[PDB]
């Protein structure tokens, strides 16, 4: 065998440390990681809370037995083009926008389409959540809000007759919220080429149906990477 | 405010013109009687399986055998270069990790990520387990570099535009380097240990003062990020690759930049550097998924190591010039000579 | 680190007795573990040795298949179940370390055995002096001679050197005839070529004076020496 | 700030600085010298390496 | 007479022979490690080895003896089977994998694989001996007893392959047409139709009429031999064509 | 060294027409994706314009779609924006904002606190 009578304990022991490597492969498989993103006035602290100096902060859900954990940066500085590479082997990116404020639609538009149109943020696929939507109706129904003051071509958009579906809402309210849809999943799909999709929403501070939000997306961005894998889509 | 923006362009200038009047010859032509190396060709002598995810750094050990590399898994594993035997596998604390480093003695082991902490593991320890031994912590933001000095003694250069100078035994900054306008994203110690110079995200480099804590020299020439510094053996001169797609080589004497290193075909972006034994051959990892060799003295390339199929991030030649150990994204090293 | 002992006592011939040794101190579930005997009056012996995860199993060939070996883990445990005892059983017991890797040092820690009492092709290691009365101060070479050679095709030379002070357990001094093991004085140093070692002891002091033994680690069996008593 | 700026620029412009040519001489010397002991550069016998 | 048929078979055979040497090129030891691309390189194997056969027997059938035939036939239709059960688990692992989308990912072995891989060459070979034995020398059964047996069992095995495929190509549409809408379908109906299609209609007929028509003892036509060297033609068109649509398609 | 300057600016009254430039300097222009920012007095900073490589792609904010328009000559090395009928809540201070990578569309954090290839700036006022 050309081996000592202490190479063999080594050979030995690499061998358990392999099996243990296995096992920890097994358990770092079963697991789903997300990354959050949003400003601050976006309110992602809510989201974060409904989930039942460090520069990251981690936290752990589960939905019908499957495990997601969440990270959030907390201490860095606010340049984002070398620490955002790490974040590429995640199942999706998780989007919080502030759409009552239209001073800050603009910039929130600018962070979207930055993120979607990154070199290694290419396959992640993101997940919309346009928060604070109470706010955004009493501002629009109360009036003194004049969306065309800041996107100049509000004024001349109709409705898609075709899908409107709402559980007894003032129409004045819909044409606003599918105006906002329409700028993000127009950013969304200006170029994508087939590879990640944006699934966007629409939430409350009070909604208790985010966890499973993010479970269906999950389910159907893992149904797609089999598609693909199986070159079916 | 007023005049101060004035006077700092006028020393600016004045500083160009200075670096202009000593400069009668370029390294171009200097070096054109050389015989060249022609084609440097190597082959994988070994290939360590075993990380799960991408992997972000590696150091060799002083002995040219122990080497250690650092998984986004949240894994440190220290090999046996040789029989590629797994000497020692160490699970983090926080996941997110871009740097290991090896103790010069090689008791200690480091490693630093985005939780802006430095934790010094003790390997030769009794009971026979690696356990972490310090947590330095201070800085506001991720960690990308970090090399030791002594077995007391660690320099760390994070992305809050900053290094310092640290004493494990107490836990506390001795110095900070302050100067840089962006991420600094790593850096080399001098031969001697008195002096180290560290490449940031404002396209520039600077050469420090280890003991004082001053910024003895700042060098210009790139014209993007800077991802990989690496000093060369004499201890003269230094060698920096960029976003760039181009690779550069600065003096500590001449105070300019002396050859770059580039071609028409490649733009990627270089993540590592290194330098053989003599000087002779420049090594650079890249983003288009496979190393490079260069004639550090004439500037042609003279040989490609291609073997991974994704992005390589690590880089380093060994002290004696046996081997060349590369890692990359898929999680694979691989021993070349 | 302790490694306590327990079991031992008197025995009549053809009976049967287990021997526990409880590791508390350090990480027992990563550490290989021989049991290594010692008669009355007479020099060491290796009697059992079972691996970390307890993959390999070695026994001595003088109670090969009349022996058992057996760890447990989460118990943090070592036992040695031995059977149809004779008259040459009779002897204490030790229980030592040994972790394998590049650049470990197997044989750390020897315990503090138990005393249990009744009522061919392996490397033959030659200690030929047995007794070396000098005085403190003075430099003392001990020599120690092997069967065959001891240097591997890898390089390394598997001799270590142990001592045993009157009335305590053995203690690692030199592993692989070069290193020097950590926690013991410089002045002790080990050269050699293969098939002739010495062990070299500068400036002579008191609780140095014992038994030297001499082992060999190049392939199972493990033999010892027969030991140089260091007296005054 | 705008005062570390001019005083760090005003410690760094006085400093003496050798030619380029010493410089590529040093290099390429040093080089020369030490071109035997590489085996990346100069490749050693199979008997040797242990890779 | 018919001989620009065993040509055309020929020609199939190297360019088969060729598409699967190089596809074992490209997928030898790198490039992937998913269960697809397993399952890709074993069914390029067993095509290769089935194509090898089939070009040296019908090389043989110009000029050259019935000893290198007798050779020749079981290490063919070894492959043959191979070739069709590593079909039917691709298609299985296609329906199962959009079925349960999360399992298939997070909680499946990694090796399975491979496992199963190796277990369908052993039950082919299995077979292989059987027909070597219960119907050739051992007890000298060319038409008593036991082939008839042996001749069933292999024709419900071969009914069993197809059955399986066709299933399991219905529930994966079944499940995506009563799924949701927004993704372009057009791909996966034509993947699975040409699949389905090319499946049947080029590896069926040549087992089915080769291990029907020998025992069935009506054979008197010229016409009903002609069958025979079609269904040779279209079961060579089918291992050529199995490793060009998965794989060039996939890796264009 | 990078350096970006855009002495272009000056004072003119609602209703006027200004133009502003952009000398860029120290690294290969054609490469990169130069953008066009601008910061409000008591208002941090936003991005206003946007420009491609070769210039066939461009992008706006909204607020000037209809008003403001910008080009680039990567013959001469320079940035131009050229700004008509302007309204008062256009006094502010301009910035010539460059892009971190080379061959690149995406490119982050162009109008960040403390961003590198980033001009000095010039200050319209409206009154
Ligand atoms: C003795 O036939 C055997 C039998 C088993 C194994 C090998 C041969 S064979 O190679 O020697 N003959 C042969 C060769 C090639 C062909 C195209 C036909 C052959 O005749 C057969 C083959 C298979 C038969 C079958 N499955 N059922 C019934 C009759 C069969 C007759």
């Amino acid at each position: 065998c050309t081996l000592s009578a202490e190479d063999k304990a080594a050979v030995e022991r690499s061998k358990m440390i392999e099996k243990q490597l296995q096992k920890d492969k097994q358990v770092y498989r079963r697991t789903l990681r997300l990354l959050l993103l949003g400003a601050d006035n976006s309110g992602k602290s809510t989201i974060v809370k409904q989930m039942r100096t460090s520069g990251i902060f981690e936290t752990k859900f589960q939905v019908d037995k499957v495990n997601f954990h969440m990270f959030d940066v907390g201490a860095q500085r606010d340049e984002r083009r070398k620490w955002i590479q790490c974040f590429n082997d995640v199942t999706a990116i998780i989007f919080v926008v502030d759409s009552s404020d239209y001073n800050r639609l603009q910039e929130a538009l600018n962070d979207f389409k930055s993120i979607w149109n990154n070199r290694w943020l290419r396959t992640i696929s993101v997940i919309l959540f346009l928060n604070k939507q109470d706010l955004l109706a009493e501002k629009v129904l109360a009036g003194k809000s004049k969306i065309e003051d800041y996107f100049p071509e509000f004024a001349r958009y109709t409705t898609p007759e075709d899908a409107t579906p709402e559980p007894g809402e003032d129409p004045r309210v819909t044409r606003a919220k599918y105006f906002i849809r329409k700028e993000f999943v127009d950013i969304s799909t200006a170029s994508g080429d087939g590879r990640h999709i944006c699934y966007p929403h629409f939430t409350c501070s009070v909604d208790t149906e985010n966890a499973r939000r993010i479970f269906n997306d999950c389910k159907d961005i893992i149904l797609q990477m089999n598609l693909r894998e199986y070159n079916l889509v | 405010l007023d005049q101060l923006r004035q006077e700092a362009e006028q020393l600016k200038n004045q500083i160009r013109d200075a670096r202009k009047a000593c400069a009668d010859a370029t390294l171009s032509q200097i070096t054109n009687n050389i015989d060249p190396v022609g084609r440097i060709q190597m082959r994988t002598r070994r290939t360590l399986r075993g990380h799960l995810a991408k992997i972000y750094a590696m150091h060799w050990g002083t002995d040219s055998r122990l080497l250690v590399s650092a998984s986004q898994d949240g894994k440190l594993i220290i090999w046996d270069s040789y029989t590629t035997n797994k000497v020692h596998a160490i699970p983090l604390r926080s996941s997110w990790v871009m740097t290991c480093a090896y103790a010069p003695s090689g008791n200690y082991v480091a490693c630093g990520g985005l939780d802006n902490i430095c934790s010094i593991y003790n390997l030769k320890t009794r009971e026979g387990n690696v356990r972490v031994s310090r947590e330095l912590a201070g800085h506001t933001g991720y960690l990308s570099c970090c090399r030791f000095l002594d077995d007391n003694q660690i320099v760390t250069s994070s992305g809050d535009t900053t290094c310092a100078l640290w004493d494990i035994e107490t836990g506390q900054q001795t110095t900070t380097f302050t100067g840089h306008t962006g991420d600094v994203m790593s850096l080399s110690l001098a031969p001697d240990t008195r002096l180290f110079v560290s490449g940031a995200c404002d396209a520039s480099a600077k050469l420090w003062d280890v003991r004082e804590g001053m910024c003895r020299q700042t060098f210009t020439g790139h014209e993007s990020d800077i991802n990989a510094i690496c000093f060369f053996p004499n201890g003269n001169a230094f060698a920096t690759g960029s976003d760039d797609a181009t690779c550069r080589l600065f003096d500590l004497r001449a105070d300019q930049e002396l050859m770059t290193y580039s071609h028409d075909n490649i733009i990627c972006g270089i993540t590592s550097v290194s330098f053989s034994k003599s000087g002779r051959l420049l090594l650079a990892g890249y983003d288009d998924f496979n190393c490079n060799v260069w004639d550090a003295l004439k500037a042609d390339r003279a040989g490609v190591l291609a073997g991974h199929d994704n992005r390589v991030s690590c880089l380093g030649v060994t002290d004696d010039g046996m081997a060349v150990a590369t890692g990359s994204w898929d999680s694979f090293l691989k021993i070349w000579n | 680190v302790q490694l306590v002992e327990s079991g031992g006592g008197l025995v009549q011939p053809g009976g049967s007795r287990k021997l526990s040794c409880s590791a508390s101190g350090f990480a027992f579930s990563s550490f290989g573990m021989h049991w290594v005997r010692q008669a009355p009056e007479k020099g060491l012996e290796w009697v059992a040795y079972i691996s970390s995860g307890s993959g390999t199993i070695y026994y001595a060939d003088t109670v090969k298949g009349r022996f058992t070996i057996s760890r447990d883990d989460p118990k943090n445990t070592l036992f040695l179940q031995m059977t149809s005892l004779r008259s040459e059983d009779t002897a204490m017991y030790y229980c030592v370390r040994s972790i394998y890797y590049y650049g470990s040092s197997p044989f750390d820690f020897w315990g503090q055995g138990t005393t249990l009492t009744v009522s061919g092709s392996d490397i033959v290691m030659t200690q030929a002096t047995s007794s070396v009365p000098v005085t403190p101060g003075e430099s003392v070479s001990i020599s120690c001679r092997s069967s065959k050679s001891l240097l591997h095709s890898n390089g390394n030379t598997y001799l270590y050197w142990f001592l045993q002070r009157p009335g305590q357990s053995p203690q690692l001094l030199i592993y692989r005839m070069s290193n020097l093991a950590s926690g013991v004085p410089d002045r002790f140093s080990g050269s050699g070529s293969g098939t002739a070692f010495t062990l070299t002891i500068s400036r002579l002091e008191a609780e140095d004076v014992g038994v030297y033994y001499c082992m060999q680690h190049l392939e199972y069996p493990l033999t010892f020496g027969a030991g140089t008593k260091l007296e005054l | 700030q705008a005062r570390k700026l001019v005083e760090q620029l005003k410690m760094e412009a006085n400093i003496d600085r050798i030619k380029v040519s010493k410089a590529a001489a040093d290099l390429m010397a040093y080089c020369e010298a030490h071109a035997k002991e590489d085996p990346l550069l100069t490749p050693v016998p199979a008997s040797e390496n242990p890779f | 007479q018919t001989l620009s048929l065993t040509v055309l078979t020929c020609i199939v055979s190297l360019v088969g022979l060729t598409g699967n040497a190089v596809v074992l090129w490209l997928l030898g030891c790198r490039m992937r490690r998913n269960a697809f691309s397993i399952y890709i390189l074993n069914l390029a194997a067993a095509d290769f080895l089935f194509l090898s056969g089939r070009l040296i027997y019908s090389l043989l059938s110009f000029i050259s003896p019935h000893t290198i035939s007798k050779i020749l036939y079981p290490v063919m239709m070894f492959s043959y089977f191979a070739g069709l059960s590593f079909l039917s688990a691709v298609s299985t692992e296609r329906c199962l994998s959009v079925l349960w989308p999360i399992w298939y990912r997070c909680h499946r072995p990694t090796h399975l694989s491979a496992v199963v891989c190796v277990l369908l060459w052993a039950l082919s070979l299995l077979r292989s001996i059987l027909e070597w034995m219960l119907c050739g020398f051992l007890f000298s059964g060319a038409d008593s007893a036991w082939c008839q047996t042996s001749d069933f069992i292999t024709v419900a095995w071969l009914i069993f392959l197809c059955v399986v495929l066709c299933g399991s190509s219905l529930v994966l549409l079944i499940r995506i047409l009563c799924g949701s809408r927004k993704i372009p379908l057009t791909r996966l109906y034509v993947t699975i139709l040409l699949t389905v299609l090319v499946f049947l209609l080029c590896g069926l007929p040549f087992g089915i009429q080769f291990f029907l028509f020998l025992w069935i003892h009506v054979d008197r036509e010229v016409l009903f031999c002609h069958v025979h060297l079609v269904s040779i033609f279209l079961s060579a068109l089918n291992s050529s064509a199995n490793p060009i649509i998965y794989f060039f398609v996939g890796s264009f | 060294q990078v350096q970006l300057q855009e002495s272009g600016g000056g004072l003119v009254q609602p209703g006027g027409s200004l133009r502003l430039s952009c000398a860029a300097s120290g690294f290969t222009f054609s490469n990169y994706k130069m953008n066009w920012v601008r910061q409000a007095p008591g208002k941090g900073l936003e991005w206003v314009s946007d420009i491609s490589q070769s210039g066939a792609s461009i992008s706006y904010t909204g607020s000037v779609k209809g008003r403001f328009t910008i080009s680039r000559d990567n013959a001469k090395n320079t940035l131009y924006l050229q700004m008509n009928s302007l309204k008062p809540e256009d006094t502010a201070v301009y910035y010539c904002a460059r892009c971190p990578a080379p061959f690149t569309r995406d490119c982050f954090d162009v109008t960040s606190t403390t961003y590198a290839y980033r001009g000095q700036g010039t200050q319209v006022t409206v009154s």
